[PDB]
RNA sequence: UGGUGG
DNA sequence: ACCCACCAAAAA
């Protein structure tokens, strides 16, 4: 991972918002420095004309000295894919969307668009006047991560093209794509509701909602009239984006508790965990304390919500080295985060350790157990999934443009 | 004053919410005398002015979206529909059989749909919004409507440290772009309704500094959400670039 | 029933 | 047979 310095997170943002955000950063920064001069005759011809201009007039104030309250954005390139390929250990996955570094033959890191790189395959084996738009693709794709099989089959038809679509899916990302299917077979027919609860402590809860239709005669003409009732189903196909996207949920209030922090409550943890604090006990802690170090020894994710729950007796359950050493890994200064499900936005002296700190979640999904220990609770047994590469989280703390 | 101020904000939102003040426009404060004229055409009183509410909302809708939003009334999906023939039949509105859909008749005043385009939705807070300690209240000092989105309420853990760690989060507006957006955006690109009322709520919302709090709620799964419609950093774009740290720092 | 963001 | 959240309301 390279850094960057506070202005420069600014000139990529005002790049990002003209915009070249699948551009390399180093090709931006280029970009930008070329405009430099000339930025507010751009916002009119730039893709985002209002976040353009709030980024420029934040640079200008910048350049006179003046404070900004101006955050710049970064995204993440396919939360969801990352997040699958994190899950099932699926490094071809991982490289479609910089959740590892993917190089070209020159050897320099690109920033990959995982749709492009499908559609690219889509057209190299299906050849000579392939009658595919990119955007079609990419539709097809995305609904397919969420569960859906109706749209592809309506992109792709149901003959050779869908055939070619499934099958480039399986060689680009095929844990992450067995797993989508996997999730589909996972359905309970006899369920009302489903429930799990993340490392964090969140209890998730999915009501089944059906459509029951009453038919009705208005003018001895008829209309269906469909509402959401709850029963059950035979399949469902909501797993795959309700499961994903509380994981994006976790690592969305997992990424502002590491970074928006009170120095206070860090010291105190501090001094806590090296014997040092004023005793202080409440017996309310323990039943916390205790749920939430099970999530970090059964998941590998160590919330540092738990710095909530840990006093003179809690301490004594928890192992202290791993305490510190997650203290150790956040941020010298704290700062807020602003944040859309898989967007981050923060002031520009921040931007290192914002990159760092999704890089270190994305990790820690790859190194630990989440999928078991979500898919367990969903379908109501001990199952477990195993990593396709159990070594992946090595190369994901220093992947390039996991956020762009 | 800015306890006050937030009183008052929250004062307004209580008074808006759509459906209970859109009714208020159909029974105390319609001339016409819609309980006596619902007894005449035999039409349940409660119903008929939601009825007549739903139309001055939609003003055009067709027959599964009308009855979806009064399905509650009837033992019978078949029994509503009847009871809007008689509606229909007795000029509350029409029903023009050649578009399928039914269309208003008598609409609500323009100065009420003004306040209502202004206040039915969350504001921000003017003050730190409360702390979180169930799974009730979402900040605002007079609502304590469950904090899960939709209805999906558990008394069970959904991690509100995030969000009573959002909600602190000090925001202010940048007006230097908030009126580049009103004089230059129409010529730079739904836009014209919000941009009508915006302007109005982020002087008032700023009254006594420029200088608030979004509240933060979760849906089912964990996914995090800020509550507001004119003033969000989530949402449209013309919406996002207004909004800056109340924090501001020197970047170096 | 169309759009907003993800 | 695609997830969520939310808005938005239409013309002799």
């Amino acid at each position: 991972m390279q850094t960057f310095t506070a202005r420069e997170y600014l000139k990529i943002d005002i790049a990002n918002n003209y915009g070249l955000d699948k551009e390399d950063w180093d090709d931006r920064i280029a970009w930008f420095d070329k405009n430099e001069n000339n930025l507010l005759n751009l916002v009119r011809e730039a893709e985002e004309p209002a976040l353009f201009y709030a980024g420029v007039k934040a640079w200008m104030d910048v350049k006179e000295g003046k404070p900004i309250g101006y955050p710049v954005a970064l995204d993440a390139t396919s939360s969801g894919l990352q997040i699958l390929a994190c899950l099932t250990g699926d490094r071809r996955a991982a490289e479609l969307c910089n959740v590892v570094n993917y190089r070209d033959e020159s050897g320099k890191v690109k920033r990959r668009d995982a749709y492009t790189v499908i559609y690219n395959k889509m057209l190299n084996t299906l050849g000579k006047g392939a009658r595919i738009k990119r955007n079609d693709c990419k539709q097809a794709i995305m609904t397919a991560l969420y569960g859906s099989e109706a749209k592809p089959k309506e992109v792709f038809g149901e003959g050779i093209m869908l055939n070619v679509f499934e099958s480039t899916m399986n060689v680009e990302a095929p844990a992450v794509w067995e797993l989508n299917k996997f999730w589909l077979q996972c359905g309970n027919p006899e369920a009302f509701v489903y429930h799990w609860v993340m490392p964090d402590g969140f209890n998730v809860y999915i009501k089944v909602m059906v459509n029951e239709v009453e038919t009705v005669h208005f003018l001895d003409k008829p209309y269906d009239c469909v509402r959401k009732v709850q029963g059950t189903e035979e399949k469902t196909r909501m797993l795959s984006a309700n499961t994903t996207h509380s994981i994006d949920g976790l690592v969305v209030r997992e990424l502002v508790r590491r970074c928006d922090y009170d120095k206070n409550q860090i010291e105190y943890i501090k001094a806590l965990c090296n014997g040092e604090a004023e005793y202080k006990a409440s017996e309310k802690n323990y039943g916390k304390a205790m749920e939430l170090w099970g999530y970090y020894e059964k998941t590998g994710f160590l919330t540092a919500r738990i710095f909530d729950y840990l006093d003179s007796e809690t301490i004594k359950l928890v192992n202290t080295q791993d305490i510190l050493d997650l203290i150790e890994s956040m941020p010298k200064k704290p700062f807020h985060v602003l944040t859309v499900h898989d967007c981050f936005r923060c002031l520009p002296n921040y931007g290192n350790d914002i990159r760092r700190q999704y890089n270190n979640l994305l990790a820690t999904i790859a190194k630990g157990d989440l999928l078991s220990f979500i898919m367990s609770q969903v379908i109501g047994q001990e199952v477990t999934i195993g990593k396709l590469d159990p070594t992946l989280w090595e190369d994901v703390l220093e992947t390039e443009y996991a956020l762009s | 004053s800015t306890i006050e101020h937030q009183m008052h904000l929250e004062k307004l939102y209580n008074k808006n919410q759509l459906l209970p003040r859109m009714r208020q426009e159909f029974e105390e404060n319609s001339g016409i005398d819609f309980k006596a004229f619902f007894a005449h055409i035999g039409i349940d009183y409660k119903f008929g002015i939601d009825a007549m509410v739903q139309m001055a909302l939609h003003k055009r809708a067709d027959l599964p979206t009308l009855v979806g939003t009064l399905r509650h009334h009837c033992k019978s999906a078949q029994e509503v529909a009847d009871n809007l023939f008689k509606m229909a039949s007795e000029d509350c509105f029409n029903f023009d059989p050649t578009i399928d859909k039914f269309i208003v008749i008598y609409t609500i005043s323009d100065d009420v749909q003004h306040e209502l385009d202004s206040f039915q939705y969350p504001l921000p807070m003017v003050v730190r919004p409360k702390l979180l300690t169930k799974n009730y209240g979402t900040g605002y000092f007079t609502c304590n409507k469950s904090v899960i989105l939709k209805k999906n309420h558990t008394d069970d853990d959904i991690c509100l440290d995030h969000l009573n760690r959002m909600n602190k989060i000090p925001l202010s507006i940048n007006w230097d772009v908030a009126h580049m957006v009103k004089n230059e955006w129409a010529n730079l690109d739904a836009f014209q309704k919000y941009d009508r009322t915006a302007h109005e709520v982020m002087g008032l919302l700023t009254q006594e500094g420029n200088k608030f709090y979004l509240t933060h709620r979760p849906d089912k799964r964990g996914r995090t959400y800020s509550q507001g419609y004119h003033v969000n950093y989530q949402g449209t774009s013309w919406n996002k670039a207004v909004l800056e740290f109340a924090e501001k720092e020197v970047i170096d």
